[PDB]
Order: structure tokens, then sequence, then C-alpha cells
DNA sequence: ACTCTATGATTGATCGGCTG
DNA sequence: TCAGCCGATCAATCATAGAG
């Protein structure tokens, strides 16, 4: 099928929450839905971000550290 | 930053014939008995436990598609 | 336009927890 | 005590969009 990336904006969002909790990325249930209203996505596309992101993100963490610098605080 | 705990924590492909089938004995009854398990298992050449997989995730991407 | 990488989605299988 | 299920997650892979 056909595959479409998300806005600039949402992934600005994803990345904060992700590197602002990193120390485990794992958003509840409410979490998630509160992400996905302020990003405009679904639920399950949050879910499949943060799983994709986490399993990434541990198999190189090198290449994620200047992103990690940037959402640091 | 620092490496925590989650970042320290065969995969069977299945044939068009296989899925066809599976799917088929979804729409039949969405739970299957020990009896119609062996049957499918059989069928298919598959072991149990992946008939038993198999209509775990199918009935978990059921409810994740009637809820969206 | 092509090669290589980034990334959203899918899916067989695992893990902790609940239940009969 | 034990197997089947649920909900979440994992891990590998598919197919595409974007970068150089």
């Amino acid at each position: 099928r056909k595959r479409r990336n998300f806005n600039k904006q949402a992934t600005e969002i994803l990345n904060e929450y992700f590197y602002s909790h990193l120390s485990n990325p794992y958003p509840s249930e409410e979490a998630k839905e509160e992400l996905a209203k302020k990003c405009g996505i679904t639920v399950s596309q949050v879910s499949n971000w943060f799983g994709n992101k986490r399993i990434r993100y541990k198999k190189n963490i090198g290449k994620f550290q200047e992103e990690a610098n940037i959402y640091a605080a | 930053a620092r490496t925590f705990d989650w970042m320290k924590v065969l995969r069977t492909n299945f044939t068009t014939r296989q899925l066809t089938e599976l799917e088929k004995e979804f729409h039949f009854n969405k739970y299957l008995s020990r009896a119609r398990r062996v049957e499918i298992a059989a069928t298919l050449e598959l072991n149990e436990t992946q008939v038993k997989i198999w209509f775990q995730n199918r009935r978990m991407k059921q409810k994740k598609r009637e809820r969206e």
C-alpha cells in the first residue's frame, strides 16, 4: 500500500515526549490518546511510532544522540 | 544518554494457502475448540500452537478494526 | 532518475497478568 | 497447578517517501 509520513509538528511532539521519558518511554493509554489528539493521528499510529522508536533506538543508540541532545530537556 | 533497562530487554512464513484457510475458519468461528485446532493444523501443515497464536493475533486485529 | 537511508505498518511470536 | 486468552510489546521485514 501507500505510506504517508507524519507532519513535522506531530513528529516534533512525539520526539519531545519520547526523549523526555527516555528512562521509561512507555506512555499509558491515557497519555497515548492525549498525544494522538495533539498530533492529529490515531492511538494506533501513536503506539506504532513508539514501538518503532524504542526498537530502532536501542538498536543503534549512537545514531540518535544528536536527536536526544535536542529534546534532552 | 544512559542505557536503561528497557534498552537491554524463526518466524513462520505462512503461505497464501494457509492464510486463506485460517481466515475461512476465523469467519466460521472466532474461537477454536481443541478438536478443530488439531484438524486445521494437520490440514495446513502447522502446529497447534501456531494455529492458536494466529487466532489470538487475528482476534486482536479485529478488535483494533471495530475500534478504528 | 537512481542509490541508500528513514520510517510507517504488518505480523508471528513473547511476556506479565487474569481466569476457569 | 496449567492451558487459553488478553493487552502490550518485540523483532524482523515489507513497501514507500525522502535525502544525497
